[PDB]
């Protein structure tokens, strides 16, 4: 099954792993990932973190591939699989940020860090975006960010607990000479199973 | 009788200024929150935009905010980048409120230093822990 929120959850230790000798470190020494607009229970908000740090977002959950992939039958259930495309928006926040938002890029090419992303999340990276060296005026200075529009492919298998599948069928037919001929001439009368 | 300390309220801080980001990513608030009894003056703000008591009419229902100004001598906090505060929940009528934006009056004169806050009430939203 595909959830955008688990999605996100492992992006982002794969960048922790992938690109975390390059950010900040918080006080327990770990990489300044974290998904955008932080919030916990209710309406608790959660504090911008230390400077180069990296924000991962997804923007949204396209189906160009057709309304269902295809549709298989597991033990007793229908089961559909659809297939997504979710462009996810990693922007890197800070003095140099597009230095190191050119790593990652580079980064995640290599077949190693690729497979690393297919486990623990189910996706493929389809392409990498540009990245916008963007400089924006917050109060006083300007802050660098470089935004990156990773785009990945997954597919969703669901199941619909209302298959009730078929085991048995009942098939009654008729032999007649002519269109009409009320008494057919002889009548089939079928019945297979799946015993 | 002081007019700053007429209204009695109830604020809760997050004293265990943890706000640690969890593994997978998400927000942890810090686990410990206390509340403690405080007193202050709690007027509507009367400034242009900021809304008093307005029920906003949006295309999925009708969703009322409010803004009281908080004339204090208590030191309640907002939320911080820096020190990694958290903010201070200020209650009245049961609803929860946040403290946006401070004046620090607090050396000024010597019977009258005080703190102003900007209180906004939390809006409705479904609670997921994490």
């Amino acid at each position: 099954q595909l959830e955008t929120a688990e999605l996100e959850k492992g992006i982002v230790r794969v960048l922790v792993d992938v690109i975390g000798h390059r950010l900040a470190r918080d006080k327990n020494n770990r990489p300044n990932v974290i998904r955008a607009y932080p919030s916990d229970n209710s309406n608790d908000k959660g504090l911008k973190p230390d400077q180069p740090f990296i924000t991962v977002y997804c923007q949204d959950a396209t189906t160009p591939y057709g309304w269902v992939l295809d549709k298989f039958v597991e033990d007793d259930a229908v089961c559909y699989r659809i297939a997504f495309q979710i462009p996810v928006l990693i922007t890197v926040n800070g003095k140099g940020a597009h230095s190191i938002m050119l790593e990652l890029k580079q980064r995640l090419e290599m077949s190693t860090t690729r497979d690393y992303l297919a486990d623990m999340t189910g996706a493929s990276v389809l392409d990498t975006g540009a990245i916008p060296n963007d400089y924006t005026y917050l109060n006083t200075d300007f802050e660098n960010s470089a935004p990156l529009v990773v785009t990945l492919v997954k597919n969703s298998v669901l199941k619909d607990e209302r298959g009730s599948i078929i085991e048995r069928v009942i098939v009654d037919g008729e032999l007649v000479y002519e269109e009409g001929q009320e008494p057919p001439e002889y009548t089939i009368h079928l019945d297979v199973d799946s015993k | 009788m002081r007019l700053l300390n007429r209204h009695s309220f109830v604020v809760k801080r997050k004293v265990s200024e943890d706000g640690h980001y969890n593994e997978d990513g998400d927000w942890v608030a810090s686990q410990d929150v206390v509340s403690i009894n405080c007193k202050g003056n709690i007027q509507p703000y009367i400034k242009g935009s900021v809304k008093n008591g307005t029920q906003i009419v949006l295309p999925e229902g009708i969703r009322l905010t409010d803004t009281r100004i908080l004339f204090t001598v208590a030191e309640l906090r907002t939320s911080d980048d820096v020190d990694w505060t958290e903010a201070d929940i200020v209650m009245i009528k049961g609803h929860e409120y946040e403290v946006f934006m401070t004046m620090d009056w607090s050396e000024q004169l010597a019977h009258t230093s005080h703190y102003e806050y900007i209180i906004i009430r939390r809006d409705k939203m479904n609670a997921v822990r994490n």
